[PDB]
């Protein structure tokens, strides 16, 4: 039903250090008397557009910026209007990642890029290229260990190899991402996914290795390398593995190009606490103290706040993160990114498991890179707009909805005319 | 079948709420005018 008025519900992904974020919520609570609740649901990036479509869910949603355009296209986020004095606190390229159709739709938090993590004790010199990993594995498998384990179930982790020699999502032409030009099944992406599949066929990796298996194997010293982001550093720190964070290996002499994500905090368009959330994000979280509380839980990476990024400039692991980010590409925020990730996830899974050939999986993924009817129905927008704070712009949304849907216009007339005779 | 479950929620939303936002929508739709036609003929 109604989002609670007078408090803040926050949704953030389970690997992002929600406990540190909750600590800044408790400081917000002691300073204001407003309770802040941080939750971490499973399949968060899918649950939010489903519940917010009817005007439900959290006041603040945390995720990488690539999902937010589809959220904004479906009318699920409120426009972000920060002062010029606050826009100058964050780097402009972080603001660009959350700008959609000209309007800011989220607050940037931190910049995330995948890096090569390696055990310095097992591998004093990590490989510079993807090509030398098979020989490194047969050398390490002779002593029971293994070379590299990373999550193969999410295409986010295998995308750097796919894009390294020519793979891309949508081409950028004149400030507009070309929905028509998709580079999912070109020769560069074909050779990248083939190298990953070949290393499974040669038993250098298992097709079913996921996030938990890969992370535990590295933290237990079972594999010499892994591929992950900054949020994984603190779990490695408590494992006492002498690790290093360095540039990702090259493929065909080309640097692997990870998809750069900017962690961002959106505001629900149906939330009655839009002013409280702006106060929370600008004056409490986007501070040196606020980011330090989150970063100490799970590291953020290259934060958007200039002041704390200066304090965090001297980290070699953050320098390696920016290097891989500079070699990678910023993620598009267009609504079609939802269908892009779905298509590539199916191809990587159907090519790694042995189910389809690399060319058949990518060709099918090239076709499916288009969003299909994941837009709210005419019955949900009304419920969402009616469950949203009242304004002349919200009331006009209700009218244009009814004027285009007769049987909803009919239901509204019959239910309100009966109400109008209750008070005569 | 969730469309009916939302039609159940839209129904109970309109019958219990009486906020002035919906009042503006009632008047903009001419609902008070259509009811005043019923109370004569
Ligand atoms: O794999 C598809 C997935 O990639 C990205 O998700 C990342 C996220 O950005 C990171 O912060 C971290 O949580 O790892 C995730 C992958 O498991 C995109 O952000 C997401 O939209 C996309 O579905
Ligand atoms: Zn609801
Ligand atoms: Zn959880």
């Amino acid at each position: 039903m109604k989002i609670e008025e007078g408090k803040l519900v926050i949704w953030i992904n389970g690997d992002k250090g929600y406990n540190g974020l909750a600590e800044v919520g408790k400081k917000f609570e002691k300073d204001t008397g407003i309770k802040v609740t941080v939750e971490h649901p499973d399949k968060l990036e899918e649950k939010f557009p489903q519940v917010a479509a009817t005007g439900d869910g959290p006041d603040i949603i945390f995720w990488a910026h690539d999902r937010f355009g589809g959220y904004a296209q479906s009318g699920l986020l409120a426009e972000i209007t920060p002062a010029a004095a606050f826009q100058d606190k964050l780097y402009p390229f972080t603001w660009d990642a959350v700008r959609y159709n000209g309007k800011l739709i989220a607050y940037p938090i931190a910049v995330e890029a995948l890096s090569l993590i390696y055990n310095k004790d097992l591998l004093p010199n990590p490989p510079k290229t993807w090509e030398e990993i098979p020989a490194l594995d047969k050398e390490l498998k002779a002593k029971g260990k293994s070379a590299l384990m990373f999550n193969l179930q999410e295409p986010y982790f295998t995308w750097p190899l796919i894009a390294a020699d020519g793979g891309y999502a949508f081409k950028y032409e004149n400030g507009k991402y070309d929905i028509k030009d998709v580079g999912v099944d070109n020769a560069g992406a074909k050779a990248g996914l083939t190298f990953l599949v070949d290393l499974i066929k040669n038993k250098h990796m298992n097709a079913d290795t996921d996030y938990s298996i890969a992370e535990a194997a590295f933290n237990k010293g079972e594999t010499a390398m892994t591929i992950n982001g900054p949020w994984a550093w603190s779990n490695i720190d408590t494992s006492a593995v002498n690790y290093g964070v360095t540039v990702l290996p090259t493929f065909k002499g080309q640097p692997s190009k990870p998809f750069v994500g900017v962690l961002s905090a959106g505001i629900n368009a149906a939330s009655p606490n839009k002013e409280l959330a702006k106060e929370f994000l600008e004056n409490y979280l986007l501070t040196d103290e606020g980011l330090e509380a989150v970063n100490k839980d799970k590291p953020l990476g290259a934060v958007a706040l200039k002041s704390y990024e200066e304090e965090l400039a001297k980290d070699p692991r953050i320098a390696a993160t920016m290097e891989n980010a500079q070699k990678g590409e910023i993620m598009p925020n267009i609504p079609q990114m939802s269908a892009f990730w779905y298509a590539v996830r199916t191809a990587v899974i159907n090519a790694a498991s042995g189910r389809q050939t690399v060319d058949a999986a990518l060709a099918a993924a090239q076709t499916n890179a288009a969003a299909m009817s994941i837009s709210p129905s005419a019955l949900q927008d009304l419920l969402r707009t009616l469950k949203s704070p009242s304004s002349p712009q919200q009331q006009q949304q209700v009218l244009n909805i009814l004027k285009s849907n007769p049987q909803l216009m009919a239901a509204f007339i019959k239910q309100r005319t009966a109400k109008y005779v209750a008070n005569q | 079948s969730d469309e009916r479950a939302l039609l159940d929620q839209l129904h109970t939303l309109l019958s219990n709420t009486d906020a002035t936002g919906l009042e503006e929508i009632d008047r903009a739709l001419g609902i008070p005018e259509l009811v005043n036609q019923g109370q004569a003929l």
